This record gives structure tokens, sequence and C-alpha cells, in this order.
RNA sequence: AGAUACCGUCGUAGUUCCGACCAUAAACGAUGCCGACCGGCGAUGCGGCGGCGUUAUUCCCAUGACCCGCCGGGCAGCUUCCGGGAAACCAAAGUCUUUGGGUUCCGGGGGGAGUAUGGUUGCAAAGCUGAAACUUAAAGGAAUUGACGGAAGGGCACCACC
């Protein structure tokens, strides 16, 4: 991930971060996310350092590849934007999805029907998915978290600085990660550009579903 | 304590001495007003002449006559 | 009695695959199965009910008299668990507290007062433990001292396997649950204390979830 | 009795005690 | 026990603030302590504004308002239901109710 | 007056979980389905259960339901797993770039790309809502 | 005002250990602090420090390990005889295995173990375990 | 651990936080030994060995765990020295 | 019922000013002062420093008014497993049995009692200092659950109303 041209930030990879806008952080800044920033724009938007974004996603991918049985890396998103991206990632990686409504006590309470007991969490947003971070405390669970400049780094053990608010930028940071965990396992080859499309992971607005229907009629 | 200085023995001692009077078990023992009021005068036992027999009413919870003697 | 284990960690214990609960304590794994300690330390583990404390909540028409049972458990060599359960009947509170004690059992570290010959007898440093106002302080003592303490925290230190111990309690120790926990938090902080013996940098051995990831797929759903 | 009115009873009774002790000197 | 961190007022580095008379009572309440309402109000409610515009000398005469600042003691403010007992959490909510 | 109790709704949401394929919009079939696929001691309760089955069957055919899970949602878990659109909004040749988003790329080996579009920065450093 | 420069330094490194900081700044340097720090280092409760040299009371940046439970001062400087040193280390150190009372003897600032060997007591400075 | 004989007599040696050097308690349930997968220098694929870090819960709830994996990674040249 | 109270109408000293006395308040942040250290955030008051641009003296220059920060002291606020505390709560009430930065005042169960006595200050009112005999198993703190309210809200009912 460092001093390795094989895990270098590829020329195609930057232009996806710039289009989706994963560099494009929040209005205000968390004190522990200050290390993941080049500069604050005139018109106070925090530009996330995409090199330091890439270096963390590689570190996060290592965390998930290191888990031998892929099933018990439980993948979590409560918001609109991640619910699709996680259900793709769970089939793509071989993980367990929890898309929308994380029940309190699914990690702690034994007698619940959804007593998942994973070895690793991946989280779309701390401020949104704050609940599984507090059971990530009670059972010895390492955390991966797609984080933003205005987002807090409580209980999160490896953190990727992203625009996890934005529509496409969530799904893209899942797509980048779904790929990298497969590349390193040796499903995808680093030679051929990956068949699966980054648009597959994007959240589809049901307003746009009824509009795309009449456009593609 | 409060004042810790190496040359603060006279304040720590004189403070402890002054504030010892605010103890009940001390000031009762070390002013002789208790001993002057103590009918035995510091004695464990004492002899005395019975001059009448009083039937003392007990406290409210326990209603009975406690047969004492005025000595 | 079969006990089909609910948790991941519980399954490895039943298959005789994780073979010491020191392998559990090393990785700070929460022991939620009761029949793990009934397996490892099972018949070596003695129950004494410290107290039955009848509690009451004032309701529309009278008081609801629930019974708070305090059980200290432990084999007289390395392990103690202080469990408390508030049930409506007195027999259930004891059974409930025995189970909750076993879940809560910790390893106690024991060291030497000064000279370092034989098997250890006492507390390895000056630990403190406090809940409520009750501050309990344990101090290392020479061999054959016995436990210099109140009858109840003595009753835990006997169970812990600490043979020699000076103590200096402080606060309202007449309220037992606080005094029983405070002394328990003292012999919980023995292995949490960083002595120069524990300076050798950690060689991170393989987690039992990682060791038996090959077995935690096929022996259940 | 309000602690203030308890205090006002003393300052009327102390005031009459001084009165009697002036009559005897 | 202490019920409010501000002790139910708004002096912090003062020591003394001049008491105002309550509008309902005349209870001398400190300015910061007092419950204050700046009620901007029409001289007629809804039942007369229909009747006055019809019987006006002037076309396009907007009916002027009545600017009164109300100072209340706590016993007048609560009894007249300006303010209201809140739950120990909801007490701290300083956002004026819309 | 006619609210289904939890006893009816639990029996309904488990029958449509399990025996979904036999069920449909028609009441009088899935009334009589319940005679084979359950032991119900009441006629009045049989109709209550079978009634809310039909109410849930018109819901399930329209979209997903809060307290259900079937193999057609497992089939539409697979269907929308394969929504392959026309070429994505990331493979653009004009991606708008702030001067300061250029400065951080200039420090990288990605100094100037042929398929970027740098703009002048927004004057009036004015990005906060006033207080009140 | 600042009436024990050693006390306002030992606490400063102690607050950083409690928090888990990797190195600490201690604003006033004295020869007494440096001599205290070097004694902790030969027993290995801190990493190597460096005294930043202004034309004033210097500063020190101490590279903290996580070995130091507590670093505590004793004010005032109670003069200690060898017959009274055992009673100090009874009720100031955790166990009779580890922990060190440093005290300023005539033979230099040094821990109670080194102050025992030289058969020479002195004024107590502080302690660490 | 040792006695006069020199034999390690205590029943388990606890782990110790890789960030702050503080020994992890028997019931520090917010403790996390995490394997950072080792990638082949020239293939860009998983070797089969791991870079194991244990971090105690007192750091995670302080919000300093993902700064201290970021330092422990860069200490082991996983993260680029440039970064 | 009484009402030498609340309500109302009057109205004396007082309330105002000048010059002397008094030295007390829930004089409260019920929190002594000096110094060190230990998280975050957005504000604000003041001074300084720097930074696109709008506006005024327009005719610029320097200045005000905004705007984006930084720094120092200041009154505060929110936030959190810093930690503490019996808890309420507290970045101070933390850095405390792992107990020592310096120093001042002051507490020792509740009453009797801020009493009596003596001294002292004051025109007086009173202020400061301040007991004992005797009495008593509690007084008290915080929080919990009920019950109650001449507190606020939200329901239900032809054993309520419409």
């Amino acid at each position: 991930s460092g001093a390795l041209d094989v895990l270098q930030m590829k020329e195609e990879d930057v232009l996806k971060f710039l289009a989706a806008g994963t560099h494009l952080g929040g209005t205000n800044l968390d004190f522990q996310m200050e290390q993941y920033i080049y500069k604050r724009k005139s018109d106070g938007i925090y530009i996330i350092n995409l090199k330091r974004t890439w270096e963390k996603l590689l570190l996060a991918a290592r965390a998930i590849v290191a888990i031998e049985n892929p099933a018990d890396v439980s993948v979590i998103s409560s918001r609109n934007t991640g619910q699709r991206a996680v259900l793709k990632f769970a089939a793509a990686t071989g993980a367990t999805p929890i898309a929308g409504r994380f029940t309190p006590g699914t990690f702690t309470n034994q007698i619940q029907a959804a007593f998942r007991e994973p070895r690793l969490l991946v989280v779309t947003d701390p401020q949104a998915d704050h609940q599984p971070l507090m059971e990530a405390s009670y059972v010895n669970l390492p955390t991966i978290a797609l984080c933003n400049t205005d987002s807090p780094l409580h209980y999160v053990d490896i953190a990727i600085p992203c625009n996890n608010k934005g529509a496409h930028s969530v799904g893209l940071m899942w797509w980048m990660l779904a790929q990298e965990v497969l590349r390193m396992r040796g499903t995808i080859s680093r030679e051929h550009p990956w068949e699966v499309m980054p648009d597959l992971y994007f959240y589809r607005d049901p307003e746009e579903i009824e509009k795309e229907e009449q456009a593609a009629a | 304590g409060k004042c810790r200085g190496l040359r603060t023995a006279r304040k720590l001692r004189s403070h402890r001495r002054d504030q010892k009077w605010h103890d009940k078990q001390y000031k009762k023992a070390h002013l002789g007003t208790a001993l002057k009021a103590n009918p035995f005068g510091g004695a464990s036992h004492a002899k005395g002449i019975v001059l009448e027999k009083v039937g003392v009413e007990a406290k409210q919870p326990n209603s009975a006559i406690r047969k004492c003697v005025r000595v | 009695k079969e006990w089909l284990p609910v948790t991941k960690l519980g399954r490895l214990v039943k298959d005789m695959k994780i073979k010491s609960l020191e392998e559990i304590y090393l990785f700070s794994l929460p022991i939620k199965e009761s029949e793990i300690i009934d397996f490892c330390l099972g018949a070596a583990l003695k129950d004494e009910v410290l107290k039955i404390m009848p509690v009451q909540k004032q309701t529309r028409a009278g008081q609801r008299t629930r019974f708070k049972a305090f059980v200290a458990i432990g084999d007289y060599n390395g392990h103690v668990g202080l469990g408390l359960k508030c049930s409506k009947e007195v027999a259930t509170a004891i059974r409930g507290a025995i189970i909750l004690a076993k879940l809560s059992i910790v390893p106690v570290r024991r060291g030497y007062w000064g000279n370092k010959i034989g098997k250890p007898h006492t507390v390895p440093c000056k630990v403190t433990g406090r809940c409520g106002s009750v501050l309990v302080r344990l101090i290392p003592a020479p061999r054959g001292t016995g436990i210099v303490s109140a009858p109840v925290p003595k009753k835990l230190l006997l169970m812990a396997g600490i043979d020699d111990c000076y103590t200096s309690a402080r606060g309202c120790t007449a309220t037992l649950g606080n005094f029983a926990k405070a002394t328990f938090d003292a012999i919980s902080k023995t292995y949490s204390y960083l002595t120069p013996d524990l300076w050798k940098e950690t060689v991170f051995t393989k987690s039992p979830y990682q060791e038996f990831t090959n077995h935690l797929m096929k022996t259940h759903t | 009795m309000r602690a203030k009115w308890r205090k006002k009873r003393m300052r009327r009774l102390k005031r009459k005690r001084r009165k009697m002790r002036q009559r005897s000197k | 026990t202490k019920k409010r961190r501000n002790n139910g007022r708004a002096k912090k580095g003062r020591g003394h603030v001049q008491p105002i008379r309550c509008t309902n009572c005349a209870c001398c309440v400190p300015k910061d302590k007092a419950i204050k309402k700046f009620v901007i109000r029409n001289i007629v409610e809804a039942a007369a504004v229909r009747d006055i515009s019809e019987v006006s000398v002037f076309d396009a005469y907007v009916l002027p308002k009545l600017y009164v600042k109300l100072h209340y003691c706590v016993s007048c403010a609560i009894h007249s239901k300006v303010v209201r007992n809140r739950s120990r959490e909801a007490r701290k909510d300083r956002t004026p109710p819309p | 007056g006619r609210v289904r109790t939890k006893t009816v709704k639990k029996a309904a949401r488990v029958i449509i979980e399990k025996y979904y394929t036999r069920l449909g919009n028609d009441f009088h079939t899935n009334k009589r389905v319940c005679e084979e696929i359950a032991i119900i001691p009441s006629k009045k309760l049989r109709n209550k259960i079978a009634g809310y089955v039909t109410h849930l069957m018109k819901r399930i055919q329209r979209g997903p339901v809060r307290g259900i899970s079937i193999k057609l949602q497992e089939e539409e878990r697979e269907r929308r797993d394969n929504y392959v659109p026309e070429v994505s909004a990331l493979d653009q040749e004009i991606i708008e770039v702030d001067p300061d988003t250029k400065e951080m790329l200039k420090l990288l080996d990605f100094g100037s790309l042929s398929n970027l579009q740098v703009t002048q920065p927004t004057v009036g450093m004015n990005f906060k809502t006033p207080r009140g | 005002v600042r009436m024990n420069v050693l006390a306002d330094a030992l606490k400063s490194i102690n607050n950083a250990e409690k928090r888990g900081k990797r190195q600490v700044l201690i604003r006033p340097c004295s020869k007494v602090i440096v001599r205290f720090l070097t004694v902790m280092m030969k027993h290995g409760y801190i990493g190597e420090f460096e005294i930043i040299d202004d034309h004033r009371a210097g500063k020190i940046v101490v590279n903290l390990t996580g070995r130091l439970n507590k670093c505590g001062v004793i004010s005032p400087r109670f003069d200690v005889q060898l017959k009274d040193l055992e009673k100090w280390q009874n009720n100031l150190l955790p166990s009779r295995q580890f922990g060190f009372i440093v005290l300023t003897t005539s033979a230099g600032i040094m821990d109670h173990e080194e102050a025992r060997r030289k058969h020479t007591g002195g004024k107590i400075l502080g302690f660490f375990f | 651990m040792q006695s006069n004989a020199g034999e390690f007599v205590d029943l388990y040696v606890p782990r110790k936080c890789s960030a702050s050097n503080r020994i992890i308690g028997a019931k520090d349930h917010a403790s996390i030994p995490m394997n950072v997968a080792e990638v082949d220098k020239v293939t860009g694929r998983f070797n089969g060995q791991s870079k194991t870090y244990a971090i105690c819960g007192a750091i995670r709830r302080m919000g300093e765990s993902d700064d201290s994996i970021l330092r422990l990674a860069k200490s082991h040249g996983i993260v680029s020295q440039n970064f």
C-alpha cells in the first residue's frame, strides 16, 4: 500500500473520486479528521486528501481479506444511500448485509433471532450508524467506517475519509472497496478492468425510477 | 492536613489543639463542668440513703411503670 | 443435561477445542454461556450466599417484596465471581446469582510479599476497588498472615486463593452489595496492573475465533 | 416557627433582658 | 437540590440587575429573571378589520399595530400559561416554541 | 371496531412466509387453504386469519412489507442485483475542478489531466446562515 | 505561584500517562527535574528526553512509554534516615518488588535502592511505580 | 511471573495495547486484536500472514484508535511514508 | 366564624438629596486565593495580527461597517465513558488509599444556642467574641417508587355531558 506500484492509485481511479466527488467533504471539521485534508476552500468545503483516502481504503481492504471465513464480516448501512451498496458488497465479497434498521442487541442479546456474532464491522456513517458502533464496543469487534470531515471517529478502528453524504460517492467508495478486497483475495485480476460497474452500487431515487421508466419506454 | 511546609509544626499542632475542643468526647472530659455536674464526682459506684420509691412511667412506645428509688 | 451452545465462543468449549478459559481471558472474550465455567472449573467451584436483601417498591396497594441475593463463587486458586440477582421468590434469586456470578468470574493475579520462593500467596501490588462510597484497598502480606479483613471481603479473598492479605476499607461498608463489589473490583484490577514483569512486548497468539474459523462453519448452521 | 421569626422572638426577649438588668444596676 | 444551572435567570458576571414591576402583579422581579414577551398586535382582531376598511376615509390605509413589551413574574407567567412546567430533560431546551 | 389482534396477524405473516405459493387475492381458496396448512380450533378465527392473508397478498404483490420475507424478494434481491444501466456518470471527460482541488492533484503525479475542467473560485467567502 | 518546579513537572508527565500521550512537554526545566528523569530512565519508566535550551529556564520533551503507573512528588522534602526509609517505602510504593523512592542525598539524586548501597540517606524528592 | 526457581507461575500473561502499552483486562470487552493482511510486494495479492495489533477499549472510546492503527501501519510500512 | 391578614381607599416614618453613624443579606456561583496540567465544538466581548471581495467619506490612500480566520485575556454555552462524586451533577466539584504544588479561613450527630455569661464596638438598633447544665436516636443529603395536589397536559365513559 506504500512504496508498491502494484497497489498505486491507478490513473482511472482518481477521475472516479473527482466525478462522484469523494474528495468533497463537509462544512465543519472533526478534530480527529484534520489529518485527512489538504485545504479548506473559499466557500468553506473541506477538500479530503484522495491519496490519504486511497491509503485507508487499502488498509481497510487488508482488514477484510485477513478475515478467513468471509461470511462474518457483517456489513451495515441504515441510510438511503448505502442500503443497495452493502447488499451488493455482501454478495461481491461474500459478507453478511444489514441494510436498514439495525436492531439494538443483535450483537449482545443471544436469544434474538438475528444474533449475528461477526469478526469485523463496515459502517457507511458514524452519525447515522451510531448504534452498531456501541455493540462494536460490547463484543470485541473491530470497526471499519466510511467517514466524512464533519463526522466523529468514536469507537471506529480504521476510517476512510469520504463524501458519505453524496448520492454516488457512497456507492463508489463501496465499489472501490468491494473491488480491492476481491483483487487481494485473487478473484479480480489487477490486469483487466473489473466487469462489475460502479453505477450498480449507487442508490436509485424512486422519483428517478418513475422518470427513467418514461425515458426508456 | 492543609499547611504542609517543613517549618509549620506550631500551626499544625496549635490548630489540632484549638479544633480538638469542637470534639464532644474531648471538651466534656477536659473542661471539668461535666465532672462538677456528675453526681458521683468521677467515681464508678457510690453509696446513698433511699428516701422514697418513685414509679417512673416508661417512654411512649413501651407503657409500664419502672419502679426506681430516689437516693 | 445436554446444553446446545448459543454463542460462537460456547461451541468451541463444548467440542474440547479451546482447552483453558485463560485462552478466553487472554482475548477479553465475554463469557455469556453459563455452562462454560460449569465445564472448565465445574465441580471445583464453591457457592456461598453472602446475603438475602429484601427490596420493596411502593405500589397503589402495598409493597412488592423482591429478594436480592448476593452470591460470591470461586475455586480456591485463581477465580472469583460476585453475582447479584433481584427475583420475586428467594430460591430463584440464589439460582440466578450463582449463574450471574459464573458469567462474571475473573482471573486474580497473585504475587509475593518481598522474597519470591514457593507458589504465590498474596496480592502482587496495592490494588484499589470502589463502587458507591465503599473504597476497599488490598495490600500484600507475608506467608501465614491469613486475610486481615472484614468477614465478607475475606470470604471472596479466601475464594480467590489469596491466602495472605492486609486490607483497609473506607466508607459505608455496612451496605454489603457495595462492599462485596468494591473488594471484587480490587481482585479484578490485579491482572489490569502494569508491573515491570508485564513489560515483555506481546507476541499476539491466534484468536480462538481465528484458530477455529475452519470449525465455526460446519458444526452448526 | 420560621427561623427569621424565631430570631425576632430572641431579639425582643434579649431586648427585655437588658431592660431588667439596667433596673438592677 | 439545584434545579437550574442559571438559577432560573440570566446574570453571569453582573452581581446586580435592576428589578422591573410585573405587568399582571407589580412584583419587583430582576430584568434577567422576568419572563418577557414583545407582543406586536393589530388594534382590531379579525371581527372588526372587515368592518373598518369598508367604513374608511382613506383607500390603502394599513391598520397600524400596538407595540407592548410584557414583563412577567414567574407566578404570573405560569398562572396565565405563558410558560409551563417541563420534564427535567425538556427544561434545558432554550429553543422558543414555534 | 375491526382491528386484527397479534394472534391473527402472526398466523397471517407466518402462513404467507411459508405457504406463499398456494395463496392469492381470492379469499375463499385461502380460507380453505388454512384447513390443510394449520390446526385452527375456531371457524371465526380461521376467517380472521385468512381475511388478513388476502389483505397482505394485495400488499406483497404491490411492494415489500415491514414484517415479511419470501423467495420472490430473494428473486428480486437477485433481479435488482443485475440492474446494468447505460454507461455511468463517472466516465465523463469534463469533471469540474476548484483551483484548490487542482493544488492537491498538482502535488500528486496526476498534475494536469486532459479530461479535467478547472474554474475560477467563488468570490464572496459567504457560506453561513445568520443566527436566530 | 510556581513554588515546586519538580512537582509541576512530575504531575504534567503523569496526566499525559493517564491519557496515553506518546510524548509530553514540561515548561520549566531544573537540574533537579533532569536528575529525577535520568533516574526513571535507568530503571526504564520513560524513553529518552531532550532538554530544549532557551536563554531561560529550559523546556523538556520526555518520550513517554506506557510503563509509568504514577509519577508523584513529596512536598515538603522530609529528611530520611536509613532506619526510617523502610517505613517510607512501606506506605508510598505498591509492592516490595518494583517502584522507586528517589531522594536527594549528598552522593547525588538517586533511587532508595542506590541510596541504600551507599549507606547514605537524604531529603525525599518524590517516587514512581 | 518468575519465582526463585525461575518458573513462570501465574496462569495467563495478558495482551498489551499496541498504541498506549496498557495491558488489556480480562473483561475489557472493547479490546480488538486486528489482522492487517500482508500483500505480496510485486503480485498485489494476500500472502497468508498478518500484521496483528491489539488496541485497548480506553483508546477506542477516546476516538484515537484509527489514528493509532494509521501510526502502527506506517511503523510497518503498510501505509506509505509519504501518505 | 374571627381577618388587628391577603383585596380596596387613605396615610405616618421611610423612599430622594447633603453630611455623619450602622457593618449586616439566600452579601449565593450556597463553590477561598495563587500556580500547573488534563478533550471537543460553535458563539460572544475586548485588544492585536493576517487574509478574496461588498459598502461609506468617493477621488484615491489610510480608516470605519460587514466577511474569513489566528492569537491573548474575559462572561458564558453545548458536547463526551478525561476523570470525579452518595448521587444531583461537575473540564471543575478532575489530576485522591496509585493519598503531599503553596497558603488562608473554617466543620466534627441533632437540639439547648448564636442562648447565658464576661469582654468589646455603637446614639440606639445591635455587631463581633461565645459557654455549660440539660436533652435526644436520630436530624439531615441525594435519588427512587407510590400516594397526594385548590399544578400543567393527554385521554375514556348515557353508572359523564351534549
